[PDB]
């Protein structure tokens, strides 16, 4: 414990609370560059829309676990598990679910899990949207499910922190609606991605608080122990000179002793 | 002793906020409670700022105390924290990110923690409100109403410094009632 | 430093105050000027004389890096007499600024997005801009 | 005094860069002027190696120097600490993020 | 330590450097060595040998553990007399390692968070690594 350790631990501190700012403008600037792109994404699903039109109850309920395990991700897991248990009965409804907590959710509820995927899928959107197509075009052709919609537990600003979630279904005929079913999904990966976003900045904002807290702690600890140490060391050092001067203070209360 | 009591209640401050210190140390070897004073609450407006969950006090044990009292404290507190971290999460997430339970809990939590401000006497020569000295049995009583959410739908405004907890109840009555008169009379025009 | 180092200050620091007609009637105030090591407000010294006086003016250094005059930390000082020290009028017109003040430093602090809640964003931005 | 001026350029050394030691507690006492060398900035083969913020001169007021004076020291040390702050952002994200 | 700790090792030290024709015409050159507790080189006799001597060769346990040998810490290590005490080809030969170490260094620390780097940040990390 010494003073030289306190300036390195506190020297990290200022680095990582420098390192949370740029990072803040980092994901501003990648927010920024998502916002951009679901802008055209919107109008190009809008166009595919109206080309369409001119070329022209069982639910698939399809659940997706949160990226991490926390206290935010545990209180979304348990609101989306009250949602299910609401709007989802087993007989007339087929659950699909990517990852261990939904997955374990729906198996506790006992729901008709058609299929089951994993996690690492959702993060490129070419494949999960193909399967995910391939699957529903399977289902409507032989008639199995109607409506198809996604649940995500992710907080949702629009919606005051509800859950993120669309009916995408309903709203060479195959090529255009397996088309319009992609940008539809891609939109949905999208909004995922900004809302995401800004909960991460907020919790940068939070780690920064975090950090001086612990700076101040810190602070704390290094001036309790550095004065205790200086006066143990005084006390012994002036130990030395109080023993050797004994025989004056006795001889001097000898004297006052005696007196007059 | 026999021939009476002798009770003794310390105000304890240590220059630069140092509870190791051996004073300080030497002083809670003999301390059977403690009211420590938080400048957040004082900040938050929550008036006397007694911290009920930094500070603890012996008497809550099963050989002095009632079993009653003891649950009721026991979930008074944890009520009290679980609302303290699902206020956080709030912040972050939003209001409806939480479950009917957790919102259940975070408004008990809030009519605790504003049911425990109170006037007092002794300042009531320069702000108006006259005091109050709750009774133990009322304080419990009202307590343990509010811990099953029997007045969740009171509004939490309403629960701010106030007495005995049928206050509550009168007051949101009689706004009830004028706000009908309200009514009625507006329809009439 | 000797075992009574916080006697020869309180006993020195005492004699200043308010005084009865019969025994004077005027008055005593002091100012003692105390130095901090890098803000270490928890040094021996500085936390005897905090725990003497009536309140403090914390002087920040890093107000005086960017350029404040005078470099006065509202949010570390106090003064413990308040309004009782203040005439009527200044009692009246400068109610509530030190809640505005930490507000303002509050909201600065953590603007984070864009977002802006009403027109009492702009109040506040207002206000505390013309306080500082 | 009436007979002349006599000048003080005083070095100190300052162990382990602990200006908190009771000798530079003393030291800055008495200094008008502290001029204030940094090892990475002479390392980087800036010389004569003087770190212009930590630097501080009591001379440098509108009591002994112009307005120019002051205004261009002023601006002089408010761009290079914003240089020096966005210098990490330039390090980490690129030159381009700005 | 006794009041004189200084004075046996600054007298001792002092007899030590290249000497005239006239008074023995030769050299002594000393190497002391000393010991630092955790790195805390605020010590007192640590202070005292940095203070007397011309230049001080740090060893560090972090570079030990990094794999570096001799686990020598450029960045803190100091020779006053410079390239005065190197011949004409050696000067020439080392005119800029020092700047290179601490640029590489700089960069090597920040390679873990940042993800950018220009094509001058690959020629400094090549000229680095191959000083290493």
């Amino acid at each position: 414990m010494k003073r030289k350790d306190v300036e390195e631990k506190k020297q990290n501190l200022d680095f990582y609370h420098n390192y949370i700012d740029i990072s803040k403008i980092k994901v501003l600037q990648k927010l920024n560059e998502e916002i951009a792109s679901l802008n055209m994404l919107k109008l190009q699903k809008g166009e595919s829309h109206y080309l369409l039109n001119r070329i022209i109850r069982k639910e698939l309920y399809i659940l997706i676990d949160p990226k991490k395990l926390d206290l935010f991700s545990e209180a979304l897991l348990r609101k989306l598990s009250q949602t299910v248990k609401e709007r989802i009965r087993p007989d007339k409804d087929f659950v699909i679910t990517v990852g261990t907590n939904v997955d374990n959710i729906a198996r506790q509820l006992n729901l008709n899990i058609i299929d089951h995927y994993d996690l690492d899928l959702f993060n490129q959107i070419d494949d999960f949207a193909n399967r995910i197509g391939e699957l529903v075009d399977v289902g409507l052709n032989n008639k199995i499910f109607n409506y198809v919609s996604l649940l995500i537990a992710q907080s949702s600003t629009k919606n005051n922190g509800g859950l993120v979630q669309e009916r995408i279904v309903p709203f060479f005929y195959e090529q255009f609606v397996k088309s319009v079913f992609k940008q539809e999904l891609f939109e949905f990966k999208s909004i995922s991605v900004i809302e995401e976003l800004k909960i991460e900045l907020q919790l940068l904002d939070e780690k920064k608080k975090r950090l001086e807290e612990q700076k101040k702690e810190l602070i704390l600890k290094w001036n309790r122990a550095r004065k205790e140490e200086a006066t143990l060391q005084s006390t012994l050092l002036f130990s030395a000179f109080k023993v050797k001067n004994q025989k004056s203070t006795r001889d001097e209360i000898l004297r006052l002793s005696k007196g007059k | 002793t026999k021939d009476g009591d002798i009770t003794s209640i310390q105000a304890m401050y240590i220059p630069a906020d140092d509870f190791t210190d051996p004073a300080a140390v030497a002083a809670f070897a003999h301390f059977d409670s403690t009211i420590i004073l938080s400048r957040q609450l004082a900040a938050e407006g929550v008036y006397p700022a007694i911290d009920p969950l930094e500070s603890n006090s012996k008497m809550l044990s099963i050989k002095y105390t009632s079993r009653e009292h003891l649950d009721i404290a026991k979930k008074t507190v944890q009520t009290l924290e679980k609302t303290k971290t699902l206020e956080d999460i709030i912040n972050i997430l939003g209001f409806d990110a939480l479950s009917e339970d957790d919102k259940k809990v975070v408004e008990v939590g809030r009519r605790l923690k504003w049911f425990l401000t109170q006037p007092f006497v002794v300042a009531e020569k320069f702000s108006g409100v006259p005091g109050k000295f709750v009774r133990l049995k009322d304080s419990l009583k009202g307590i343990k109403t509010i811990l099953d959410g029997d007045l969740n739908h009171i509004p939490v405004s309403y629960f701010s410094f106030v007495g005995v907890v049928e206050e509550i109840i009168e007051k949101f009555n009689l706004d009830a009632k004028k706000e009908a008169l309200k009514n009625e009379l507006e329809q009439n025009q | 430093y000797p075992g009574d180092i916080f006697y020869v200050h309180s006993s020195l620091l005492e004699r200043g105050g308010k005084y009865g007609p019969e025994f004077g009637g005027g008055s005593i105030t002091i100012l003692p000027i105390a130095q901090t090591l890098a803000g270490d407000i928890s040094g021996y010294i500085p936390t005897n004389l905090i725990s003497i006086t009536d309140g403090q003016i914390y002087t920040s250094a890093k107000l005086f890096n960017e350029g404040t005059r005078p470099a006065i930390d509202v949010n570390l000082s106090v003064s413990r007499l308040g309004s009782a020290a203040q005439s009527k009028f200044m009692a009246f017109a400068s109610s509530g600024l030190k809640k505005i003040y930490t507000e303002y430093k509050y909201l600065k602090r953590l603007s984070s997005f864009s977002s802006k809640i009403s027109n009492r964003d702009l109040e506040t931005l207002q206000k505390g801009k013309a306080f500082e």
